[PDB]
Formats: C-alpha cells, sequence, structure tokens
C-alpha cells in the first residue's frame, strides 16, 4: 500500500520552529 | 568481523551523468536494515534502486529516494515482503553524509532513505541510521542544486546505475 514516508520532513519543520 | 558492505550509486541529472557516490553500510550494527539497502542496490532480488529517482531534495537538510515501485514518493518496498521494524537507534545523525531510513511512523521501513547534508540530531531515535557516504559527498552537494524548500526537484535526479563494490 502507498505510504507518505515524510515524517523526517515534519520533524525538520518542527525543529525550524 | 564480516566486512561491512560498500555500495555505489551513479547519479544522473535528466540523463546526463553527474558522478558516483559510495556508501558504507553499517551491517555490523543494523544488519537487517543494511542488507535491505545492499540487496536493493545490486538488484539481485529482481527489483531495486536502479532507474529510480531522488524525489525530494531539501537543500541544507537531505536528499531522499528509494521509490522504485511507483516513482512518486509513496512507493518503494523492502526485501522482506512487508514494511519492517526499526531495527535499533544505536547510530545517530551526526553530520553530512549520514544515510538513514525514511518512514511513515514507527516500524514502517520499506526502501526509502535519505542522505543528510547537515547534522540532524532531531531525527535521532525516530529514523534508523544505517550507513554513511564514503566517496562522492561533492556529488550529493551538487544534487542539492536541484532541490527546493518544499523538496520538489527541478530536474530528474536518477540512480542511473548502482551496485556493490568489491
Ligand atoms: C509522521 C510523523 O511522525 N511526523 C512528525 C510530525 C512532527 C514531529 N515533531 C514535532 O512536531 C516537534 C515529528 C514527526
Ligand atoms: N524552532
Amino acid at each position: 500500500d502507498p505510504a507518505n514516508q515524510d515524517c523526517h520532513v515534519a520533524a525538520w519543520h518542527c525543529w525550524q520552529r | 568481523g564480516m566486512v561491512n558492505p560498500t555500495v555505489f550509486f551513479d547519479i544522473a541529472v535528466d540523463g546526463e551523468p553527474l558522478g558516483r557516490v559510495s556508501f558504507e553500510l553499517f551491517a555490523d550494527k543494523v544488519p537487517k536494515t543494511a542488507e535491505n539497502f545492499r540487496a536493493l542496490s545490486t538488484g539481485e532480488k529482481g527489483f531495486g534502486y536502479k532507474g529510480s529517482c531522488f524525489h525530494r531534495i531539501i537543500p541544507g537538510f537531505m536528499c531522499q529516494g528509494g521509490d522504485f515501485t511507483r516513482h512518486n514518493g509513496t512507493g518503494g518496498k523492502s526485501i522482506y515482503g512487508e514494511k519492517f521494524e526499526d531495527e535499533n537507534f544505536i547510530l545517530k545523525h551526526t553530520g553530512p553524509g549520514i544515510l538513514s531510513m525514511a518512514n511513515a511512523g514507527p516500524n514502517t521501513n520499506g526502501s526509502q532513505f535519505f542522505i543528510c547534508t547537515a547534522k540532524t540530531e532531531w531525527l535521532d531515535g525516530k529514523h534508523v541510521v544505517f550507513g554513511k557516504v564514503k566517496e562522492g559527498m561533492n556529488i550529493v552537494e551538487a544534487m542539492e542544486r536541484f532541490g527546493s524548500r518544499n523538496g520538489k526537484t527541478s530536474k530528474k535526479i536518477t540512480i542511473a546505475d548502482c551496485g556493490q563494490l568489491e
């Protein structure tokens, strides 16, 4: 099944806070 | 111990050769994760990274690839017949060149991975580090010229060839 394998990008955005 | 594998990618930009990146895979620490990436790099299971692209490149952060099944960032598969567990978090995101697994949450490893272009300590404990660039970090930096803040790439950045060095 397809999966959005982007959790590290969300973590980067959180660190950019 | 057994020698850790070294694999290579030959990178192309819209078909034009850019250069070769090699990686040490830390099979001594993460054997199952290293073996997945090693086998996908040789193509020996009948599928793998050759011909696939780096679909998300964020300059100053990382270059991500591994979707050889759908070629759009949602695909990729492991050699195990299903997504696999986070093997361990022994190794850390210590600086540029680290090779780490992309995932959709805990225990969802398939074939997607990223090469860090900076220290990314905020990923420690959530992404399994399993290798590091040996030669060709300048090629990875050159790849960043085709990235963007949202990560969409401006040209097709492809793994034109790949394999395991002897
Ligand atoms: C998929 C996933 O785990 N995403 C995610 C979102 C946010 C964060 N971090 C913060 O919000 C600080 C990590 C992972
Ligand atoms: N931040």
